[PDB]
């Protein structure tokens, strides 16, 4: 089990870890969070008390590193840092553990809820959607945009995730106009997972990553990437069996974990709706379209 | 974005630009089958492409044998207006190719926006208008060659005739709309009216009788009278 200590807490803050999270005030004896399991990639986020504007947050991988968090009085914010000396960063950890002065990772043993909600979530891939190739850690918050919302401004604070845009040359074969737009197997299978992902756990993978910078930072270009990469797997009539019977899992858990209070904003009634009860895939999805019906049915 | 009546006189400016209209693309009789269901027999259609300020009808005939074999043919017939407008214009040369294509129903902005990615700076627009152009199939010659078309077929027209001699196409498209519009309100009686008086003919080369200026104000009078006693028989006003 693995330690982000915090060199203090300055500020008054809502912390985040992963699906959890806890209130510090401002100047309280916090030194950070331990007990945090080995294995997932991770996700440590912020919201300021006196200012809710910018949530903001590090992905992060204790395997990678060992990693901090210091509060930068002239930024204004929370950071990531990496601590090089190994020594050093034991002595330290040692010393707030004996006094007690952090909170542990509270995982039931039951629970594979960030198992879940992470499983093609790798680190390397999550560095080459956010550009900073100077830290092992990955900063992203509310407003960052993606690739595709700047094509419609900074280029090195974007999101780039994979675009994907039904009415591009890139999604139309010449003379399958009517075929590929009805039915996207095509653009899916070979230019998607073929040409660019490799596979399905490499879609899913950011398919899961653009869902949890949706629900955790308030992204709205994330939230568009999630229910396009979801409307392309619909949307497709030929899929591997084997990836219809994941994406149902990793939605059902997606759906099981999004706050109740956040359903309206988090959710596009259009893609839900054409995707459980309209497209290909209307039949598929039965674990995500029962509790879809029975958490939400407003929007349906 | 969409067109309507607020921007109605960019139809005359000088940026070419096309009217789609599919409304006689895919066309059935419904008849009863030997064992008393129902079904439905094609006939030739046609694809309606306009450019409103020169009067030039692009007329895609649509032959039956388009359909064979075919499934979800309402659907299927967007997409073949679609890929039939798209072959048209890349027929085109570059200094013909509309920079805007209007289409009169919503359901081929898709369609036509697809076939035309490789377009990018052709827009793709629908109107707010109610254009009776479904009512070109009332024009004698044109459903004269849709009906005996054996293969697909384009044939080119100039729907004004003559007029823009006269006229401008603002005045020229006012005119071939209330045509159009009372043909498709009560067929029988306009053509009653432009066809009551023997000695009015239709020149060869053209669609509509040779009018001299004031036979127009008095039919296009006619029209409007036609149209307004069919609201009137429709609505008992
Ligand atoms: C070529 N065409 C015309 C209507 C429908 C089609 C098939 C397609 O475009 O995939």
């Amino acid at each position: 089990m693995n330690t982000v200590p915090f060199t203090s807490a300055p500020i008054e803050v809502t912390i985040g870890i992963d699906q959890y999270s806890f209130n510090v005030k401002e100047n309280q004896p916090f030194h950070g969070i331990k007990d945090i399991p080995i294995g997932h990639v991770h996700v440590i986020h912020f919201q300021h008390a006196d200012n809710s504007s910018m949530r903001y947050g590090y992905w992060f991988d204790c395997r990678m590193g060992n990693f901090y968090i210091q509060y930068d009085p002239k930024d204004g914010l929370y950071k990531m840092m990496e601590e090089r000396d190994g020594a050093k960063f034991e002595n330290i950890v040692h010393n707030f553990k004996e006094r007690q002065m952090m909170v542990s990772y509270p995982k039931i043993d039951e629970d594979d809820t960030w198992y879940n909600l992470t499983e093609f979530v790798q680190m390397d891939k999550i560095r080459k959607i956010v550009r900073k190739d100077e830290n092992q850690f990955s900063y992203v918050d509310s407003s960052m945009t993606t690739v595709q919302e700047n094509e419609l401004s900074d280029p090195a604070h974007s999101l780039n995730y994979t675009v994907i845009n039904f009415k591009s040359r890139e999604a139309i074969r010449p003379g399958h106009e009517m075929e590929d737009f009805l039915d996207k197997s095509y653009y899916l299978n070979t230019v998607m997972l073929q040409g660019i992902f490799k596979n399905s756990s490499n879609y899913f993978g950011e398919l899961q990553f653009a869902f949890l910078n949706a629900m955790f930072f308030g992204n709205y270009g994330s939230s568009l990437q999630w229910h396009a990469m979801i409307e392309l797997i619909c949307s497709s009539a030929t899929v591997p069996k084997h990836m219809l019977d994941k994406l149902d899992e990793i939605l059902y858990y997606q759906i099981k974990t999004l706050p109740e209070q956040y359903s309206d904003i988090l959710l596009n009634e259009r893609v839900w709706n054409i995707c459980l009860y309209s497209s290909f895939q209307k039949n598929s999805l039965h674990n995500t379209e029962k509790i879809m019906e029975n958490k939400y049915p407003e929007l349906l | 974005g969409a067109m309507n009546s607020s921007n109605y006189a960019e139809l005359f400016n000088n940026d070419i630009k096309l009217f789609v209209d599919d409304t006689n693309v895919y066309r059935v009789t419904v008849h009863k089958t030997f064992e008393g269901n129902v079904a439905t027999k094609a006939i030739n259609g046609c694809i309606f492409t306009l450019n409103p300020k020169t009067g030039h009808l692009f007329l895609k005939i649509i032959h039956t044998s388009v359909w064979a074999g075919q499934k979800r043919l309402s659907q299927l017939a967007k997409w073949k207006t679609a890929e039939e407008v798209s072959a048209l214009v890349r027929s085109l040369p570059k200094e013909e190719q509309p920079k805007q294509i209007i289409v009169t129903r919503k359901a081929m902005l898709d369609p036509l926006e697809v076939h035309m990615l490789d377009f990018p700076n052709i827009a793709i627009r629908p109107t707010e208008l109610r254009l009776p152009f479904s009512a070109a199939m009332s024009i004698d010659k044109l459903s004269d060659v849709v009906m005996k078309a054996t293969e697909p077929q384009m044939v080119l027209f100039n729907i004004y005739d003559d007029w823009l001699d006269r006229i401008s196409s603002y005045t020229a498209f006012s005119r071939l709309t209330l045509l159009l519009r009372a043909l498709k309100t009560n067929e029988e009686s306009a053509k009653m009216i432009l066809l009551s008086d023997p000695t009015i003919t239709i020149k060869s080369y053209h669609l509509w009788p040779s009018f001299t200026d004031e036979q127009w104000i008095t039919i296009e009078s006619q029209m409007r009278d036609l149209i307004l006693t069919e609201y009137g028989r429709k609505y008992n006003v």
